[PDB]
């Protein structure tokens, strides 16, 4: 429920997701707790739809973590659209990722 | 050198001679039989000149060994293939490819 | 009076003898460029009171 | 015929084969016309069809052959 | 202006009650924000284009497209026709919301800017004394 | 796959994979598009299209996947150039019939509409060799399936089945029409099929049916493209009429307007100067009187003919769908009425096309194709080491033969706004200098192009880095009209950057910009002159004392002040009774020279007998304009003597 509260506080402002540079890899490091990850997942999904700046922060070592997150949990479509939101920003898409 | 199991023989003596573009038809799967290519699927004959080095070298070395009308199975060594990187997106690191190659014409 | 009268032809010979003379590209273009400010501004535009009175033909009306 | 070269030399004073807008403005203020920079750039580029910016002598001589 | 062009009153009833229930201090805020500069016939820009056309389309000088402003004060006049003494009070004090904007003060400060704009335009002009169109059209 | 209709966990998870395949191959990742088809193998998608028992989620994913694997790279490419309408002047373009005595299925369509380039999705060592455009498949087989799909689905869906393939009618109709939508754009369905497919829709019924919400939204996009093809036909109608009209009008007036010139004498009293004028003004004079010769019967006939069917029913069917079927979906009602406005105002769409188009000749159609490709390359590249294609694209633009010939066209393409958007997109950097070098080349090609760049200087100065500031000064270099059109308050931001140089070197660029801001011709302006020097009282920045201190003591400070004198040398009042017999123009002669007691022999002599021609020649213009024949003799041989001695010192 704590992650559920924090998932609320991102969906409103473009500021708050832009205020989440350093928490990103901090959250992805906490993602490997692997018992409360869905609460972390809705958090990391909601920041990715509201900041194009945060897309340029996240790099490959976070991505291979998220790919192995599909290994530990199997078939979770909530993980899947996170990669689709990692593809396209509000209008644009990065060729590197 | 590279391994070949002849699936069915053609004429035997008219191998693909150097300086000819091989009008062929082929398919391709992994070591585990996971299919990933078929020139038959796109209904299109692949064509390539021997010595032009536009195909990978294992497929060319397997193609030189066959004959006209002969279809064969190309079980290629992955290190003669794409190798340690594989195809970056298609072929995994160092997996044996299995082609079913079939020649039709030359140039 | 003789040398200055012939000069007044050479005064105007820039502006006069080249007049859309060479380029058929710019000539057909500037026709269209001239066509915009000349012929397009018309008055087929009393449809509007018919248009809005075609909207109030009923729920919620299409104008609404 | 060489009087056309005389009328060409009445503009050219620096001697490089091209007539800039300063020379045409000079002779035009000597005659009595008061052209604007739009009209002067028009008439100094009314010869210009290739896009070098100024007036060359072949286009001037065929212009003299074209008017009269 | 097209809705109020007859000096309509039912629509004049409508805007006031809509401003009462869903009380919008941003509207009058956006009025004086629109009204703030909105136009000045400023003769500095008049001088240069005379020198520009004197030595080289046009017409974009005149108070930076003041035709918008003629429509705005028309909309303000047509918002208080028929002497809506409630609404004419409402544009002054605006007792609905917590804060208020007195547009009646601000519209004095529009023509005061315009009067200063037109008086020196004569005072530049007071010696030339022969009128072209560019003086006539901008007047 | 057909088992999955109740395996709803594996249904939904495979659906979101099918999202992810459509995700990563978006906006033309053409190498990744070649990577994906090994997993999808589009003959599988043909079987995914035909199967009338696939679930609706899997159907809408597979139809969407078929587009953005193979089609959307070209589809968005021709979507960008749907507002250009340029054409060649060739004889088949000249000989279009232009009219009915009306069909939207136009046969000819002789516009540009850039190329169809595909690539084979092979797996051989041509890795970075094909690599560029798209995979391919037998799309001619596909268009046979679509007509087989649609004509069957209309005549079956007519009875309002409870089956249709995705359960609902939404999964039935929407992915087919969207597939038909993108396939129509890509130059397929020649008029034998258009007349076939309009028999499915128009006959003049599919639109006459009762429809759900987003399907007519797809049809709304479908109807607009038919109206769009109606528009380009009309522009292709008007251009061949412009061929013989100009061919008449060039011979008719201009030779016979010269006929009275030869028969006059040579004076220019009234009749010569009336059409001997500016070229566009001559065309404005020639065409301006036709709406109040022997040719104006051709005009008034044709305006009645280019008055203008589909316009009946399109104007009907919006009124239907609003009436019985009160709508949600604000995307839809926005999409609805813009057709309806365009139907009752067909001229207003034709308004906004004519200052976007042009006609060229057949020799120049080569250099346009790659140019439209590279312009298409940049507009595709707008959505994102990413810029390696851009610089090769930009250098290709700079090295186009037919680029200099028509500078209006880059203004007509609006491509300067496209490149300037990249500058905004970059600067929140090696591609900076590759961009601006195009821009400083871009303003310099003509006059009214320089007018187009003028409208951005308020933004443009704000990002001075070291170049961007090269562009702003390049946009004002010669046109005195553009010099006068510049105003004061941006120059406050200019000199604010100069006050930041109270620490320097980088004030060398602002002063050169102001040098282009006051002089511009060979003779300075005074309106920009007075305002900046009144600011330069408010800010200060021994001067000739420390000038010699830089001669011994990184060679920038002697260049730095060398511009500051040159700025003041340009902003002299005048060198005439314009300066002399006037008022308060001599007042700036005092306040300038008050800050500079002379001392200038540091600049005159000490360098000139050895960094030499920059500071002292800039010092020449300051003494010449701002500042008796003893000084015509005092400073002599200081500079001329080393010019005499070291003349043959090469
Ligand atoms: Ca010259
Ligand atoms: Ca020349």
């Amino acid at each position: 429920s704590l992650y559920e509260l924090l998932a609320a506080l991102i969906r409103g402002n473009r500021k708050n997701c832009a205020q989440f540079s350093g928490s990103l890899d901090w959250l992805i490091s906490r993602l490997e707790r692997l018992e409360a990850s869905s609460g972390i997942l809705e958090v990391l999904h909601c920041v990715l739809v509201e900041s194009p700046e945060a897309l340029n922060i996240i790099k490959e070592g976070h991505i291979k973590s998220i790919i192995s997150l599909l290994d530990k949990h199997g078939r979770n479509h909530k993980v899947l659209d996170v990669l689709c939101s990692l593809c396209v920003c509000h209008g644009v898409a990065v060729r590197s990722n | 050198g590279v391994e070949i199991e002849t699936i069915s023989p053609g004429d035997g003596r008219t191998f693909p001679k150097k300086g000819q573009t091989c009008v062929v038809h082929y398919t391709g799967m992994l070591q585990n039989g996971k299919k990933f290519d078929s020139s038959r699927d796109r209904n299109k004959p692949f064509k390539f000149r021997i010595g032009k080095q536009e195909v990978i070298k294992g497929f060319e070395e397997g193609a030189a060994q066959m004959s006209l009308g002969q279809r064969a199975k190309l079980t290629c060594t992955p290190d003669v293939a794409y190798g340690a990187t594989g195809h970056p997106g298609v072929i995994p690191p160092n997996a044996t490819l299995i082609f079913d190659v079939e020649l039709l014409n030359l140039e | 009076l003789l040398s200055k009268q012939r000069k007044r032809a050479v005064v105007a010979c820039f502006r006069m003898a080249p007049l859309y003379n060479l380029p058929r590209h710019r000539a057909v273009n500037l026709f269209l460029q001239g066509y915009e400010k000349s012929w397009i501004e018309t008055e087929e535009h009393y449809f509007e009171d018919k248009l809005i009175e075609d909207l109030a033909k009923p729920r919620v009306d299409p104008l609404h | 015929i060489a009087e056309f070269k005389e009328a060409f030399s009445l503009f050219d004073k620096d001697g490089d084969g091209t007539i800039t807008t300063k020379e045409l403005g000079t002779v035009m203020r000597s005659l009595g016309q008061n052209p604007t920079e739009a009209e002067l750039q028009d008439m100094i580029n009314e010869v210009d069809a290739d896009g070098n910016g100024t007036i060359d002598f072949p286009e001037f001589l065929t212009m003299m052959a074209r008017k009269m | 202006i097209a809705i109020l062009n007859g000096g309509n009153s039912t629509v004049q009833q409508k805007m006031l009650e809509y401003l009462k229930e869903k009380k919008d201090v941003g509207f009058f805020q956006s009025l004086a924000g629109l009204m703030q500069s909105c136009s000045v016939l400023d003769l500095n820009a008049f001088e240069r284009q005379n020198k520009a056309e004197g030595l080289g389309g046009s017409g974009e000088k005149v108070l930076q497209d003041d035709e918008f402003t003629c429509d705005l004060f028309r909309f303000l006049q047509l918002l208080c026709e028929g002497h809506n003494s409630d609404f004419q009070n409402y544009l002054r004090t605006q007792t609905g919301n917590n804060t208020t904007v007195n547009i009646i003060i601000s519209t004095v400060d529009y023509l005061l800017r315009v009067q200063e704009s037109i008086s020196d335009f004569y005072w530049y002009y007071s010696g030339k004394d022969v009128i072209d169109e560019q003086g006539q059209r901008n007047f | 796959i057909l088992e999955l209709t109740e395996q709803e966990e594996l249904l939904k998870f495979h659906y979101h994979t099918l999202r992810l395949y459509s995700a990563v191959c978006a906006l033309g990742n053409h190498r990744v598009a070649h990577a994906l088809c090994s997993h999808v193998d589009e003959p599988q998608l043909l079987y995914a299209i035909e199967n009338k028992y696939m679930p609706g989620l899997l159907r809408a994913g597979y139809y969407d996947l078929l587009i953005d694997i193979h089609l959307s790279s070209y589809a968005t490419a021709r979507l960008m150039m749907n507002n250009e309408f340029i054409v060649p002047m060739t004889e088949e373009t000249k000989s279009i019939t232009l009219f009915p005595d009306g069909l939207p299925g136009i046969g000819l369509s002789t516009s540009l509409r850039p190329r169809m380039q595909f690539s084979s999705p092979s797996f051989v060592s041509i890795n970075n060799e094909c690599y560029q455009y798209s995979p391919e498949f037998p799309l001619d087989i596909l268009k046979a399936k679509t007509i087989q799909m649609l004509t069957e689905a209309v005549q079956e869906g007519s009875l309002h089945a409870r089956d249709p393939v995705g359960g609902t009618t939404e999964f039935l109709f929407v992915p087919l029409i969207k597939l038909f939508y993108t396939l129509l754009i890509m130059g397929i369905f020649h008029n034998e099929d258009l007349k076939h497919i309009l028999q499915l829709i128009e006959p003049s019924g599919l639109l006459q049916m009762k429809l759900p919400e987003p399907v007519k939204l797809q049809m709304c996009l479908l109807l607009q493209y038919l109206c769009d093809c109606q528009v380009r036909h009309r522009i292709e109608a008007i251009v061949a009429f412009s061929d013989d009209f100009v061919a008449k009008l060039q011979d008719n007036q201009r030779f016979r307007y010269n006929e009275v010139m030869q028969a006059l004498n040579c004076p220019c009293p009234e009749e010569i100067r009336d059409q001997l004028l500016d070229f566009h003004e001559d065309l404005m004079t020639h065409c301006g009187i036709e709406l109040d010769l022997t040719i104006r019967g051709r005009l008034l006939s044709l305006v009645e003919k280019v008055t203008y069917t589909l316009q009946q029913l399109i104007s009907e069917t919006m009124v239907r769908w609003a009436q019985e079927s009160v709508i949600e979906d604000p995307e839809l009602v926005r999409a609805m009425f813009v057709l309806l406005h365009r139907q009752y105002d067909g001229i207003g769409g034709l308004v906004r096309a004519l200052p976007k188009t042009y006609t060229i000749n057949g020799v120049s159609v080569e250099d346009t194709i790659n140019l439209l490709a590279s312009l298409g390359q940049i507009r595709s590249l707008l959505s994102v080491e990413e810029e390696k294609l851009m610089i090769r694209g930009l250098g290709d633009i700079m090295n186009n033969k037919v680029f200099y010939q028509h500078p209006n066209l880059m203004r007509a393409l609006g491509m300067h706004e496209t490149v300037m958007e990249v500058m905004v997109n970059v600067l929140g950097p090696k591609m900076v200098a590759n961009c601006c070098r195009f821009l400083c080349y871009f303003c310099r090609i003509s006059r009214q192009n320089q007018k187009a760049m003028f409208d951005h200087l308020s933004y443009l100065l704000e990002n001075s880095s070291v170049t961007p500031l090269d562009v702003a000064a390049a946009s004002v270099m010669d046109n005195n009209e553009l010099a006068l059109a510049l105003r004061e308050p941006d120059l406050e931001k200019v000199v604010r950057y100069l006050a930041g140089c109270g620490l320097p070197v980088e004030g060398e660029r602002y002063l050169d910009f102001l040098r282009f801001a006051v002089f511009c011709n060979g003779e300075s302006v005074e309106e920009n002159a007075n305002v900046v020097v009144r600011l330069l009282i408010r800010r200060p920045e021994g001067l000739l004392a420390a000038m010699e201190e830089a001669i011994k003591i990184g060679n920038a400070i002697m260049t730095f002040y060398a511009a500051l004198i040159d700025l003041l040398g340009r902003c002299a009042p005048e060198m005439h009774l314009i300066h002399a017999a006037k008022g308060e123009a001599i007042r700036i002669r005092s306040i300038l020279r008050s800050l500079i007691p002379l001392g200038d022999l540091v600049g005159v002599i000490s360098i000139a007998f050895q960094f030499c021609p920059d500071h002292k020649a800039a010092m020449v213009l300051f003494l010449d304009r701002v500042y008796v024949q003893d000084f015509l003799l005092h400073l002599l041989e200081v500079g001329f003597l080393p010019d005499l001695r070291a003349a043959a010192s090469l």
